[PDB]
């Protein structure tokens, strides 16, 4: 009944612009609980706090306090659940794609994400956010990666990044479609999510098919397809490869890179990788 | 709603079964306990309260000017107002003699005082709406509040067989934890002096009850001189006293902007006895204000 | 437009190969994320800025 | 027959090193300050160092000068220097076993404020034959005496494990086998050093400066239990703030014939507490005194104690 009402009489002086005096106000009330160990007081007065300075658009402060949240978090060892994130979640929302402290305070998140859970890289659910957060100041490299760690509607929303940033590019070609392209295909790839490889594929060749209208034919043997382009060899080559790599055999992916000793030049690294993932390749 | 430097609100409360007053030091700690019960009795005569003791020094006997004890008695000159005063560690060692885990002793100590209560609640047929507690200078008696969950751990991780006695212990606690932690059942009043190892001692008091998660949002500042106002200016000594005071009152105020900071006038003759008690106390009620209300702190003193 | 037959004589014929058996790790695999231990290869900065 | 008063100590040619504290608004940097000056005027012949490691510049205050790291004779005096430091921003000018071992901080820090001292006193500043130590009002700061004991532990302990193996895992795990060791040890050796002549009644002690009233005379009592276990001597307490109101009603109000009242009740409590030290009873002065010559006439009630019937001119002269 008492947290009600500071919490009042804070978003009161929070309505008057009294920024200074509210954040004084808060940090009082806030430390006296961090300082008796009661965590889930000083969290609930904390994370209102830090939302209603965003919610004011007063950055600083509130990015200061979402600072203080995880501290916190990491002391009262607040596990990754759905309560945990959805704090933070509510929080990111509020947040200035500007904020000059945007990549902190989103390392910040991720990093108590890593620490209580059981993700080296972090929470998904999370990242789905994040992502979408980075993208907004134009973090686009950040935001692909937090995408890639993401959820499924994190594969959505990385494709259509990638697909918004190809139609971005003035001078369309044949190897420049295939430099947006063969990153869904390596990332997920990588992180061995066939699933999502194959349909951001999908999505994609079917965006670009609908819009640039190349030749092409569907090849189709026991379920499977690849798009046969006339003038991309590059997406041959990508497509292939995907499935190659889902047979874990060495001839195969000896056998397509023989054909294509260009496109082996010319992902030369990413292939070595690929062949020690998904072959045995050791050295 | 600004937050007034008075105790008006809980001193005609309606809800709060349970006050526990408490201060280390030579703080007023004592006369505070005896104004609490006052004023609330005088303010709600139709509810009936038990002022109670676990001072081995046997203080309210000392205050009202009467002989108080484990039963229950009336004060002369009110109606609805009783005092107890008992010894918990005696209670429990005579029990004891009669044959590594924190807040066990504290459990066991405060279930008897309860008891007691109880006890005398049933033999007169007057249940007692409101208990104001005047708790013992030392120890944390409290910390009791603690033990479920202390013990829900140890059960957890898990010749006379103990478990169920330590089950029967944690829900009886859990129990009283029920109403010690709701702020409209029960709150604690802080004692204190204008000093910095006051102001130091019940910043750790404070903090020690909001890890109980006891509510706490009142404190009593005492011996308070206001000296710039009286007159008789006389005495330099008082009013670099009254300097240093206002120091910290300034840092209460400050750090206890969301309390109850009750500020109370030094009185010369320690007050004693019912009537003194009772004009004393009004200003736990009503603020004291210096300009004002100095004439009824000099009766007091004149009256010796 | 059958000028590119050396090049769809060869995914026809290796995509027949592949799909011979149940590729090992079928279409919808995905590694649980939770035992996902690294990133495999950054891949090339792009020329153009995102706007 | 134990004297109220510090006579002896301030007429003392053996001590080296005497240290003042008190938590809590006690006067302790003007019973520092009045030690400082008793000795210094009784021993000429002498040259003494007062310090303070107080951050708030306490000393400058009292005396009305600006003392810092550098030693400075106060103006008035041929006999007496202050110094004004913070150990904390000395050794941050100046990792994880310091907050995981007790003692370390406190030990490397006290060592610092000792150079400083050699340092001083070797760039043309005088040998000073005794040092006043006004302590920091917060922290534990000699509890660096216990280090030698709990590093002694831990080396038996790093014997017993260390020298079960090998010699190969040993000497894969060991480049500097010995040198953490010897650094531990060297340190141990140091502190040691500090405690032979800390611990020396007759080179060191502890006066203890309170006022009569319940959480001081608890707080009190609580210090020198810490100093007891430090194995520091400690038989002096200053008692500061006395009113003896019964002695000046012109100066003295009711309220504060009721104040020396509760004043009395506690005095009582330390004569019975503390029987075999010199308890020394010093008179409150209402304006807070500042400078050499209200703080010399102030200080003479350290060496002959106070009495309120014959000494009441005195104090009442400074108070306006
Ligand atoms: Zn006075």
């Amino acid at each position: 009944a008492k947290l009600a009402k500071t919490l009042q009489r804070f978003e009161n002086k929070i309505k008057a612009g009294d920024y200074y005096e509210a954040h004084q106000t808060l940090r009082t009330i806030a430390n006296r609980y961090v300082r008796s160990k009661s965590y889930e007081h000083a969290i609930e007065l904390i994370s209102q706090g830090a939302l209603s300075f965003l919610k004011a658009k007063q950055g600083g402060s509130g990015t200061d306090l979402i600072f203080y949240l995880l501290e916190v978090y990491d002391l009262a060892e607040v596990k990754v659940d759905d309560i945990s994130v959805a704090r933070l979640v509510r929080l990111i929302a509020e947040l200035d794609p500007s904020e000059p402290n945007l990549k902190d305070v989103i390392t910040g998140m991720n990093n108590w994400s890593i620490k209580f859970s059981e993700y080296k890289f972090g929470d998904p659910y999370l990242h789905n956010t994040i992502g979408s957060k980075l993208l907004e100041g134009d973090f686009v490299y950040e935001a692909e990666r937090y995408f890639m760690l993401g959820t499924h509607d994190s594969m959505i929303k990385y494709v259509d990044l990638l697909w918004d940033w190809l139609c971005q590019v003035d001078d369309i070609e044949d190897s420049t479609v295939a430099e947006f392209f063969s990153r869904l295909v390596f990332n997920y790839l990588f992180i061995s999510n066939i699933s999502f490889a194959h349909e951001s594929k999908d999505i994609f060749l079917e965006r670009f098919i609908e819009k640039f209208h190349p030749k092409y034919e569907k090849i189709d043997k026991n379920g499977y397809e690849i798009v046969f382009f006339e003038d991309y060899s590059d997406l041959n080559f990508l497509q292939l490869l995907l499935i190659t790599c889902q047979t874990a055999d060495a001839s195969y992916f000896l056998n397509l890179k023989n054909h294509y000793l260009d496109f082996s030049q010319a992902y030369k690294s990413e292939l070595e990788f690929l062949g020690q993932e998904y072959f045995n390749e050791n050295l | 709603l600004t937050v007034e430097p008075n105790l008006h609100s809980l001193i005609t409360s309606t809800t709060h079964k349970w006050i526990f007053v408490g201060g280390k030091g030579g703080v007023g700690k004592t006369t505070s306990s005896c104004s609490i019960a006052i004023q609330m009795a005088l303010s709600q005569p139709n509810k009936q309260f038990l002022l109670i003791s676990t001072d081995p020094a046997h203080n309210l006997s000392d205050a009202f000017g009467e002989k108080f004890g484990k039963d229950a008695r009336k004060v002369t000159g009110m109606n609805n107002l009783s005092c107890m005063e008992i010894d918990p560690s005696a209670a429990l060692k005579d029990m004891n003699d009669m044959a590594s885990i924190p807040g066990i002793d504290e459990a066991l100590s405060f279930m008897e005082v309860m008891k007691h209560i109880k006890r005398q609640e049933q033999g007169e047929g007057e249940t007692f709406d409101t208990v104001i507690f005047d708790t013992a200078p030392t120890g944390h008696t409290l910390r009791f509040l603690q033990l479920p969950n202390t013990l829900s751990k140890l059960l957890e991780k898990f010749n006379v067989d103990i478990s169920g006695k330590l089950n029967e212990l944690k829900a009886n606690v859990e129990t009283i934890r029920q109403q010690f932690t709701d702020p409209d059942l029960t709150t604690f009043v802080c004692v204190c002096i204008s000093e910095f190892l006051s102001l130091y001692e019940t910043e750790r008091l404070i903090q020690e009850l909001i890890s109980y998660d006891m509510d706490v949002n009142s404190i009593i500042v005492n011996q308070l001189l206001f000296a710039e106002n009286d007159q008789e200016h006389n005495c330099k000594r008082c009013q670099a006293r009254w300097k240093m005071q206002k120091k910290y009152l300034d840092q209460i105020d400050e750090l206890y902007e969301d309390f109850h900071v009750v500020k109370m006038p030094l009185c010369a003759g320690e007050i004693r006895g019912l009537n003194n008690l009772t004009k004393f106390s009004q200003f736990l009620n009503k603020e004291y204000n210096p300009i004002t209300d100095g004439k009824v702190i000099y009766e007091l003193e004149d009256k010796e | 437009t059958s000028a590119s037959g050396p090049e769809h004589e060869f995914v026809s014929k290796f995509l027949t190969l592949a799909t011979l058996t149940e590729p090992k790790l079928p279409k919808s695999y995905t590694k649980p994320l939770k035992d996902v231990t690294n990133l495999g290869v950054p891949l090339p900065t792009l020329k153009y800025k995102y706007k």
